[PDB]
């Protein structure tokens, strides 16, 4: 019914995303930035 | 009928009219009828010229670094240096393909398309 | 109300529809091609003759599917399926 | 028989509902994301050669960062690159995972499908959207003062069109989740449609529609994060 | 189950066409940039011995 | 309801689309026609009259085919098919 | 209920099409025609005065389709053929 | 059924096509008037105030129509013709 | 009221936009590539031949829909889906 | 049934057609108008200044008749004319 | 009168929409894109091998918004959503 | 007949014009302005960097409309207005 | 009658709209894109892969109006609003 609404499973997702980027900005960016700069 | 003057640096190489022009340049081919509209440009470093004339066998000229200039009457076609087909000779232009410089390769591309080898 | 009082409105209006865009199609496609057509005779004088067998393609192939369009329409308006 | 929407899985919590298809699709693409990220972290090499997976998350981050570089500099804003790659990666394993086949009979008629992708919920693309939203306006805010920023915003190019700017200031939220969910959407109600004829048919266009829709995710991800990374640029000028 | 075997033939013409089209390129640019990356440390390094 | 009622509605309606239809194309094959006029004028100032030639076979292609749909028009108005 | 009360809604959605089509087709093909002259001046400040001409046929043309549409759309709204 | 209640729909209906069909019109002849405008001045800035004769025209024409529009549309809805 | 009847009306409305979308996009792409065509022999005569290949493959894509979409059409009016 | 039901369904059709046509029309014509100047902007990087002056005049146009036509449709939806 | 019939109506008038949207569509975009393709190997007749490319790519976007939307039609007409 | 229900399908038919004329002005616009950028990209490398701030200005100006009638149509179909 | 009916008939026709208005859309817009990336290549060859870059850009950009409307198509039909 009018899928178009937001639900609860917004804030879930978002907490789910958070965590992937705090991942990526912790574990992978940095590292990849400091191979790129040293090559 | 237009009057097409082929004009080299060292010399002007040939004069007469002609029922049409066909060469390359940069963007594409071209076509120029006797009354075609004022044009200027440069024909690839390539090119090809092929003068076909009233009564006469088509004229297929092999062209250096040239340039075309249609004007109100006269089609006239610069070059550094231009090769009449009957001067052409197939094993030289042939070889000149794939050389390491880049503007032999251009020629012998030029005389390869002047004798129809392609 | 009788049927086929409605049966013949919708195809006046199916005909009017079919009318409309093969015109507009029509229209416009006629004016590209002459477009091209009026440039390329500014652009070469003497191949006017020899710019008219593709523009007549253009305008066959254009024209064409505009009478198709009048021809269902006239099914449409004089001789309508399923009209009882 | 369609049955847009329905979602399944669907439970409540703290007076709220909650869609668990789409969370458990958006947890299996970020327990991806997270193996692949310490297996890179176990597999960078300045050294040696690297492993595809260092080849994989350095293309990423060399786009991202030549765009930011582009756009405003990475000195200015480099907090976009993370960003930006996370939503990308996100968004990119989110819609490639539908490509497993996984739709089935559902004993009625109906299509079901295990994993659907998440972007396909109003919830997964509208969290994205306002995150990014609430991000970029905050460094806007930081980079120009909390009165100026909207002054910046409202004023726009030429003032004359105030009304007109402020709709684009609500326009870029919407625009980055909606362009996502039809997008992704298309591909949960294509397929279905796809269902209805009989497997010895339903094959090719099936095959094909989901070559297509590997396309469409890349591309839909890569819009996204490029969105982003402009949005983020043009909210820190000046 | 019959859309089930349909969309599981779907999804093996979708992995035949890959692997014969797709991954074929892909690997040349991962090794491509491989080969390129490992000339460049060995040049570095010969280099150094320079 | 009377169902000429409804079919002179269904034809007016019609009508309205075949004009609607017949103007745009017309308006647009005109204006593009005219602006490829206009750009062999400025390009060349003594080429007007050879362009002229093409440009009205343009324009003939165009509003004949608008002044045809004008007649159909008339003929779903006036001359209604399928009135009774 | 009366007829006529459809008879007028069926010419006022007409006219409605009439005016919609001819107001697109003037608009567009008007300024497409502006849009050659202006290019046209901007190449050479001197044709201005030769550009009108054709730029005023074009007009002539797209502005006479549009007032044939007006023309008809007051036919159909104010004396509506088939009117009982 | 109160025939002026389907009498002011139609005229609503109608005013509503006159409305879409006019903006669609100043809105793509405006945005071509423009582009030729701009592109003028970015080619040639000295001819900036030269350009603006002529697109005052163009635009002219264009926002004719539309206006022209407005009142007729005006007239459907406000003083609906033939009002029982 | 017959159902048949409004069933009818409905599918002769829906061929009628059938045929109205087929002839626009048809005759305008139709134009677009003929222009396309017409500036090419414009440029250089005798490229005629060597450009029916790609101009071919334009117009039967187009044309590709055109028939389709007429296909579709002749479904509606003549074998009407869902009808009662 | 309620003569304000069938005059409000009018409105609401009439203000989507006023709403869509103000919508393609301001669409394109800014779609064309950005082109110019990207174009504009393009060849010539110093004019990104001067530029957008013209570009934006013809945004005042384009924007402003949508606006208008947004307007009227408030007076259609919220203040529906002729509502009895 | 049958739920099911207007149900149905509505339907056709749908899918006949969809397709004028989608063969409109697709033949303009197809058009536009066989255009650039006839233009390029026009310039350069070698080009083609390397337009095939871009074109056939073009070509493939613009007609899965086709293809859809006949996929959409197909369930229009043959499963009806909402058919009581 | 439950008068909400020719409200409710009144106002679903307008909603539909307003997405539908949305969708056509955004999409040509798009197109359009991504026209101009990919050929200002193609004439010259460096400018990728700096077209982007015009060419996304004119996709914010193209899809802000779009979106207001997005909008609109939430209105027409969520909080009808005159639902009665 | 079944008001419900007429509810899904509206929307029926509010989606066919809906769809319409985005084939169009994103069919004209991916023409033109691709007509931009083509000449580009054609003319550029050196740039073939530099333009990619855009063109996609461009192409998720203009796609978007279109897949939006799908969404909303489905919910007017799949989930008509104020069904009741």
């Amino acid at each position: 019914s009018n899928f178009l609404i937001p639900n609860g499973t917004f804030f879930a997702v978002l907490i789910i995303f958070l965590i992937v980027l705090g991942v990526i900005s912790k574990w992978v960016v940095p590292p990849i930035s400091k191979v790129l700069a040293e090559r | 009928d237009l009057n097409v003057e082929i004009v080299a640096v060292e010399r002007e190489l040939w004069s007469g009219p002609a029922t049409f022009v066909f060469t390359r340049t940069t963007a594409g081919e071209i076509g120029i009828l006797p009354r075609h509209i004022p044009l200027v440009a440069q024909l690839v470093d390539d090119a090809m010229v092929r003068v076909e004339r009233e009564g006469e066998d088509d004229l297929r000229i092999a062209v250096d670094g040239g340039f075309l200039s249609v004007t109100e009457e006269t089609v006239r076609i610069l070059v550094e240096n231009a090769q009449f087909e009957s001067e052409i000779d197939a094993d030289a232009a042939k070889e000149d393909a794939a050389s390491d410089d880049e503007r032999t390769a251009a020629w012998g591309r030029a005389r390869l398309r002047a004798l129809g080898q392609i | 109300l009788d049927p086929n009082a409605i049966i013949t409105a919708g195809a006046l209006i199916g005909g009017g529809l079919i009318m409309g865009g093969g015109a507009i199609g029509a229209g416009i496609g006629d004016g590209i091609a002459g477009n091209a057509l009026i440039s390329g005779i500014a652009r070469q004088p003497e191949a006017q003759g020899r710019l008219f067998t593709p523009f007549f393609i253009t305008v066959g192939l254009v024209e064409a599917a505009y009478f198709i369009n009048l021809a269902f329409m006239a099914l449409f308006v004089f001789a309508t399926p399923g009209l009882q | 028989a369609i049955h847009v929407g329905h979602h399944t899985l669907v439970f409540e919590l703290f007076g709220m509902t909650f869609n668990g298809d789409t969370i458990l699709a958006t947890a299996v693409t970020a327990v991806i994301v997270i193996a692949l990220a310490f297996y890179l972290r176990a597999k960078v090499t300045s050294t040696g050669v690297p492993s595809g997976v260092q080849l994989f998350w350095e293309a990423l981050t060399i786009q991202m960062r030549q765009q930011i570089e582009g756009s405003i500099g990475m000195k200015i804003a480099p907090f976009v690159l993370p960003l930006s790659v996370t939503i990308f990666v996100f968004i990119l394993i989110s819609n490639w995972l539908a490509v497993l086949p996984l739709q089935y009979g559902g004993a009625d008629g109906a299509a079901a499908e295990l994993y659907k992708a998440p972007a396909s919920d109003i919830n997964f693309v509208l969290a994205l959207a306002l995150f990014v939203f609430v991000c970029y306006h905050a460094a806007g805010i930081w980079r120009r003062g909390i009165v100026g920023h909207p002054i910046k915003v409202v004023k726009g190019h030429v003032a004359f069109l105030a009304p007109i700017n402020i709709v684009e200031e609500l326009a870029k939220p919407i625009s980055l989740a909606l362009r996502l969910f039809g997008n992704i959407f298309a591909g949960g109600i294509l397929v279905a449609l796809i269902a209805m004829f009989p497997w010895y048919i339903q094959w090719f266009p099936n095959a094909v529609w989901k070559t297509f829709d590997l396309f469409v995710g890349l591309i839909q991800a890569f819009i996204f994060s490029l969105l982003t990374i402009l949005y983020f640029s043009q909210s820190m000028e000046l | 189950m019959s859309i089930f075997i349909g969309q599981l033939i779907g999804f093996a013409v979708i992995a035949f066409i890959i692997v014969k089209w797709v991954v074929p390129p892909v690997r040349t640019l991962m090794r491509n940039q491989q080969e390129a990356v490992r000339a460049a440390l060995a040049e570095s390094a010969e280099a150094a011995k320079k």
